[PDB]
C-alpha cells in the first residue's frame, strides 16, 4: 500500500501540475495570433531502426544476465561460470559479427 | 549577332509558349504551397497577363532573355525559393488604384 | 505520517532543482569569468522565483498537436517516474526499501524514454521526430552499458538492494575496486540525461508551463542519477544512531557530481550522433562486457562472493 | 480600494518577474551583433541581469533587431516575430535597424525596422557601444515595471 | 619563412605507444582541459557593476552630437555647411538666413541620429569646433522621432555636457 | 619638443610568442601502474 500511495501520489501531484501549466496560464487574455499552421504537402532510414532491434536483441541478453549476482551463491560454481562466461561471450560474438559484418552503422 | 537562344523569332515563341505551359500547371500547385488565397484562375489569369504585359517585343534576343527570367521566377517559385508575400507581389494589392482619366489626374495632383 | 515523508521527498527535490538552475548559471559563468545571476536577488537568489513568475505568465502557444491526450501526457510521465526514482535510494534508510530497488530505478529509467517518443509524435513536426529519434537512439546505447555496468558492480554488492550497498561500502569506497566501470558508468549518465557533451542542440514545442515542468523533470533525473552514482560508489559512513552524519556526506556527494556535469558542459564540446554512438557502441560496450567478465571471475576466483541475505 | 490594491501588488509581482528574466533572442544580422556579444562577453554579463540568449525564439521575450534589415531578410524578421510568444518586446539596436544608418538611400535595405515589427527601445550609435545597448535593456526593464496590464484589466 | 603546423609524426617508441593509450583510455586531456576550466572558476571575475560602474572610455570618444556655443554664449556655428556636405550617411539638414544682427545663424540644424554612422566627420569638418560628438553614449528612446534631433535639441545637449566636452576638447585639440 | 607616444628608450621588453603548454602527468606505464595498485588493494 506504501509504494502504491508513492504512485498514486507523483502521478497526482504531476498531473495537477500539468494542469496549473496547460489550462491555468492560457486563461489570461493575449490578444489572438491569427496565424494558420502554413503546411503545404519521409525519411525511414535504416539507419535508426538497425539501432533499434540490436538494441532489443542486447537487451535480451542483458535481461538472460541480470539473475547472476544471487546465481554467484551455488554450490555448482564452475558450472554456472562457465554458463554466464558463455552468455558474455556470446554477446561479444554478436558485436563482433556485427561490427566485422556491415553493422554498427549507426 | 549571337543569339541568346533562339535564331528566329519563330523559335522565340516556342520557347515562350513552353514558359507558358510549365507556368499555367504550376499555378494549382504554387496556391496550394504557399496557401494563396488566390484562385487557380487568378494566378493563371496573372501569368498570362504578364506575359501579355511583354507582347509587343519584336526582337528574338529579348525575348530569350525573356524567357529566361520568366524560368527563374518559375524555378524559384517551384523550389518555394520565394516566399508567400514574394509571390503576392505580382498582384498588386495593397496600392491605391492611380487613375487614369486626365480630370481625375488633375484633381490628384501635379502628376504629369 | 506516511504522507508527510512523501510530501518531504517530493517538495524538497523540487525547490533543489530551482536553485540547481540557478547554480548552473553561476558556476558556469564564474567558470566563464563571469558573475552569474546577481541582480535578481542577493546573489541571484530569487532567479529562480523570477524564471517560473515569467514562464507561468508566458502566453502559452499551440502547437498544433496531433493528439493533446498523448501530448500532455509526456510532460506528466517524465515528471512522475523522475520523482518516483528518488523513493527507493538510501538516505540512510529509503522511503520504500525493495530488495530489487536497482532493477526498479533501470525501468524507471526505461519509460521515461518514453516521453521523449510521445513529444515528437504527437507535435506533428518532422524536426522534433527527427530529433526525438535522436533523443531514442541515444537513451538506446547508455541503457545498456548502465546495465552492464551495475550489474558488475552489484556482483560485489551481493543483492540488487540499494540499501546494501552502505554495507558493502563501509570499509572502503566501491570505485576503487572498480573505477573503470565508475568512468563509463559517469559517462553513460551524462548520455542518458543528454548533458552535454550528449546534447543534440539544434520537443520544444512545449509552451512554458509544460516545457518549464519537462525542464524540471530533466533536472530532477540529473539530480537523482548524481545521487545514485554517489550511493554506487562514493559510499558514506552511517551511524545507526545519528543518520544525520550519511545524510550531510550524502548530499555533499551529490552536489559535488552535479557540479562535475555542470563543469564537463562548460569545458568540451559537443560531441556528434555518431562518434556519441561510436563510443557507446565500440568504445564503452567491448569494455564493459570484459569488465563484466572480470567482475564474474573475480569473487570467485577471490573466495569474495558477497552474502546473499 | 483593496481590489485595486490586491491587483497593483499582484501587477507589480508579475512586472517583477517578467524584467527580472527577460529572455532576448539574437537577431543577429550585422556589425552590431558584434557589440550584442560583447555586451554577453564577461566584462558587461548580460546573464547577471537575468537576460540569458534564449536561441529558441518560441521561448524568447525580446528581439533584438542588430543589424541592416535587407528587404530579403525583411519578411523572415516579420515572420519570426509574429512567431514570437507574448509578452514579446522589440529592441532595435543600431543605426542600421532604427532608420537604414548608413544605407537608408539603399535600394534593398528596410528604412527602418520599424515599419516591419513595432520597436519598443530604440539603441542609438553605429555600432551602440555595449553599455548603450544595456542601457537600452535595462531602460526596457523599466518600460516593463511601468507597465499596469492587470490594473487596466481591473479599471474597465 | 614559414612553419609546419601538425606535420608531427608519431614515435612508434612502445613508450610512446604506451603513453598515447594511456591518454586515449585514461581520458588525460581532457581532464587537462577540465582543470583549466576549474582554473578559471577560481580567477576574479571581470563584470563591471553597470550602471554603478562605467566601462573605460578615451577622450576622444564620439557619441551624441552636439551643438557648443562660445565662451560669450554666441553659437559657434556659422552655417558654412561642410558638415553637412562631408556627412557620409547625409544625415545633416542646415537652413541658414541672415539674423537680425546679420550673422550666418542656422535656421534649422536638424541631424537624425536614426540615420547617422557617428563617424565624426561632422567634428572633424567644422571650423569653429560648433559640432562636436559629445560624451553621451546612454541616450537611448523609445519612440523613433526622438532620435530625429532639432536644433534646439543639439543647443539644449551642447549645453548640457558642454563642460564635459571642453574638458575633453582642451585634452585632445592638440592630437588633432 | 616632440612629445609623440613612442617607444621607451631601448624598447619595450620581450614579448612570449610561442605556445607554452607544458608537460604533466606521470609515464603511460606509471599511470597504469597507479591505476591497477588502487584495482588489487580494493580486491584485497
Ligand atoms: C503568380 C503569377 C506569376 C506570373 C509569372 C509570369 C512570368 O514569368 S512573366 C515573363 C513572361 N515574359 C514572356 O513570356 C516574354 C514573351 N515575349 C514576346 O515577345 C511574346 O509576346 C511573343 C514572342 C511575341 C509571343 O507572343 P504571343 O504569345 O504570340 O502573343
Ligand atoms: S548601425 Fe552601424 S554597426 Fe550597426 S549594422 Fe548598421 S552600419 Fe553596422
Ligand atoms: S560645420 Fe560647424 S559651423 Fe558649419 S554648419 Fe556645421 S556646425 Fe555650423
Ligand atoms: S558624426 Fe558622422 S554621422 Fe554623425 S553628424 Fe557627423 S558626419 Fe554625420
Amino acid at each position: 500500500m506504501n509504494i502504491m500511495l508513492t504512485l498514486l501520489t507523483n502521478v497526482t501531484l504531476a498531473s495537477l501540475l500539468v494542469l496549473i501549466a496547460f489550462w491555468l496560464p492560457q486563461l489570461n487574455a493575449y490578444s489572438e495570433k491569427t496565424s494558420p499552421y502554413e503546411c503545404g504537402f519521409l525519411p525511414f532510414s535504416m539507419k535508426f531502426f538497425l539501432v533499434a532491434i540490436t538494441f532489443l536483441l542486447f537487451d535480451l541478453e542483458i535481461a538472460l544476465l541480470l539473475p547472476l549476482p544471487w546465481a554467484s551463491q551455488t554450490n555448482n560454481l564452475k558450472t554456472m561460470l562457465t554458463m554466464a562466461l558463455f552468455l558474455l561471450i556470446l554477446l561479444a560474438a554478436s558485436l563482433a559479427y556485427e561490427w566485422t559484418q556491415k553493422g554498427l552503422e549507426w | 549577332v549571337k543569339p541568346i537562344f533562339s535564331r528566329d523569332m519563330n523559335e522565340a515563341k516556342r520557347r515562350v509558349r513552353e514558359l507558358y505551359r510549365a507556368w499555367y500547371r504550376e499555378v494549382p500547385n504554387t496556391v496550394h504551397l504557399f496557401q494563396l488565397d488566390i484562385s487557380v484562375k487568378q494566378g493563371r489569369d496573372k501569368v498570362r497577363e504578364m506575359f501579355m504585359k511583354n507582347a509587343h517585343v519584336t526582337d528574338p534576343r529579348v525575348v530569350d532573355l525573356l524567357v529566361i527570367k520568366g524560368k527563374m521566377e518559375l524555378e524559384e517559385t517551384i523550389n518555394v525559393w520565394k516566399q508567400r508575400t514574394h509571390i503576392m507581389r505580382f498582384f498588386h494589392e495593397t496600392e491605391a488604384p492611380r487613375p487614369t482619366d486626365f480630370l481625375s489626374k488633375f484633381y490628384v495632383g501635379h502628376d504629369p | 505520517m506516511f504522507m508527510i515523508n512523501i510530501l518531504s521527498l517530493i517538495i524538497p527535490i523540487l525547490l533543489a532543482v530551482a536553485f540547481l538552475t540557478l547554480v548552473e548559471r553561476k558556476v558556469l559563468g564564474y567558470m566563464q569569468l563571469r558573475k552569474g545571476p546577481n541582480v535578481v536577488g542577493p546573489y541571484g537568489l530569487l532567479q529562480p522565483i523570477a524564471d517560473a513568475l515569467k514562464l507561468f505568465t508566458k502566453e502559452p502557444l499551440r502547437p498544433a498537436t496531433s493528439s493533446i491526450s498523448m501530448f500532455i501526457i509526456a510532460p506528466i510521465l517524465a515528471l512522475s517516474l523522475a520523482l518516483t526514482m528518488w523513493v527507493p535510494l538510501p538516505m540512510p534508510y529509503p522511503l520504500i526499501n525493495m530488495n530489487l530497488g536497482v532493477l526498479f530505478m533501470l525501468a524507471m529509467s526505461s519509460l521515461a524514454v518514453y516521453s521523449i517518443l510521445w513529444s515528437g509524435w504527437a507535435s506533428n513536426s518532422k524536426y522534433a521526430l527527427i530529433g526525438a529519434l535522436r533523443a531514442v537512439a541515444q537513451t538506446i546505447s547508455y541503457e545498456v552499458t548502465l546495465a552492464i555496468i551495475l550489474l558488475s558492480v552489484l556482483l560485489m554488492n551481493g543483492s540488487y538492494t540499494l540499501s546494501t550497498l552502505i554495507t558493502t561500502q563501509e570499509h572502503i569506497w566501491m570505485i576503487f575496486t572498480s573505477w573503470p566501470l565508475a568512468m563509463m558508468w559517469f559517462i553513460s549518465t551524462l548520455a542518458e540525461t543528454n548533458r552535454a557533451p550528449f546534447d543534440l542542440t539544434e520537443n520544444v514545442e512545449y509552451a512554458a508551463g509544460p516545457f518549464a515542468m519537462f525542464f524540471m523533470a530533466e533536472y530532477a533525473n540529473i539530480i537523482m542519477m548524481n545521487a545514485f552514482t554517489a550511493i554506487l560508489f562514493l559510499g558514506a559512513s552511517h551511524d545507526p544512531h545519528t543518520p544525520e552524519l550519511y545524510t550531510i556526506n550524502f548530499v555533499l556527494k551529490t552536489l559535488a557530481l552535479t557540479i562535475t556535469f555542470l563543469w564537463i558542459r562548460a569545458s568540451y564540446p559537443r560531441f556528434r550522433y555518431d562518434q556519441l554512438m561510436h563510443l557507446l557502441w565500440k568504445s564503452f560496450l567491448p569494455l564493459t562486457l570484459a569488465l563484466c567478465m572480470w567482475h564474474i571471475s573475480l569473487p570467485i576466483m577471490t573466495a569474495s562472493i558477497p552474502p546473499q541475505s | 480600494s483593496r481590489g485595486e490594491y490586491v491587483v497593483a501588488k499582484l501587477d507589480d509581482l508579475v512586472n517583477w518577474a517578467r524584467r527580472s528574466s527577460l529572455w532576448p533572442m539574437t537577431f543577429g544580422l550585422a556589425c552590431c551583433a558584434v557589440e550584442m556579444m560583447h555586451m554577453a562577453a564577461p566584462r558587461y554579463d548580460m546573464d547577471r541581469f537575468g537576460v540569458v540568449f534564449r536561441a529558441s525564439p518560441r521561448q524568447s521575450d525580446v528581439m533584438i533587431v542588430a543589424g541592416t534589415l535587407t528587404n530579403k531578410m525583411a519578411p523572415a524578421l516579420r515572420k519570426v516575430y509574429d512567431q514570437m510568444p507574448e509578452p514579446r518586446y522589440v529592441v532595435s539596436m543600431g543605426s542600421c535597424a532604427n532608420g537604414g544608418g548608413y544605407y537608408h538611400y539603399s535600394y534593398s535595405v528596410v528604412r527602418g525596422c520599424d515599419r516591419i515589427v513595432p520597436v519598443d527601445i530604440y539603441v542609438p550609435g553605429c555600432p551602440p557601444t555595449a553599455e548603450a545597448l544595456l542601457y537600452g535593456i535595462l531602460q526596457l526593464q523599466r518600460k516593463i515595471k511601468r507597465e499596469k496590464r492587470l490594473r487596466i484589466w481591473y479599471r474597465r | 619563412t614559414y612553419k609546419f603546423v601538425n606535420m608531427r609524426e608519431p614515435s612508434m617508441d612502445m613508450k610512446s605507444v604506451t603513453d598515447r593509450a594511456a591518454q586515449t583510455l585514461l581520458w588525460t586531456e581532457l581532464v587537462r582541459g577540465l582543470g583549466m576550466t576549474l582554473s578559471y572558476l577560481f580567477r576574479e571575475p571581470a563584470t563591471i557593476n553597470y550602471p554603478f560602474e562605467k566601462g573605460p572610455l578615451s577622450p576622444r570618444f564620439r557619441g551624441e552630437h552636439a551643438l557648443r556655443r562660445y565662451p560669450s554664449g554666441e553659437e559657434r556655428c556659422i552655417a558654412c555647411k561642410l558638415c553637412e556636405a562631408v556627412c557620409p550617411a547625409q544625415a545633416i539638414t542646415i537652413e541658414a538666413e541672415p539674423r537680425a544682427d546679420g550673422s550666418r545663424r542656422t535656421t534649422r540644424y536638424d541631424i537624425d541620429m536614426t540615420k547617422c554612422i557617428y563617424c565624426g566627420f561632422c567634428q572633424e569638418a567644422c571650423p569653429v569646433d560648433a559640432i562636436v560628438e559629445g560624451p553621451n553614449f546612454e541616450f537611448s528612446t523609445e519612440t523613433h522621432e526622438e532620435l530625429l534631433y532639432n536644433k534646439e535639441k543639439l543647443l539644449n545637449n551642447g549645453d548640457k555636457w558642454e563642460a564635459e566636452i571642453a574638458a575633453n576638447i582642451q585634452a585632445d585639440y592638440l592630437y588633432r | 619638443k616632440v612629445k609623440q607616444d613612442m617607444p621607451p628608450p631601448g624598447g619595450y621588453g620581450p614579448i612570449d610568442y610561442k605556445r607554452n603548454l607544458p608537460r604533466r602527468g606521470l609515464s603511460g606505464y606509471s599511470m597504469f601502474a597507479v591505476g591497477i595498485g588502487t584495482l588489487l588493494f580494493g580486491y584485497w
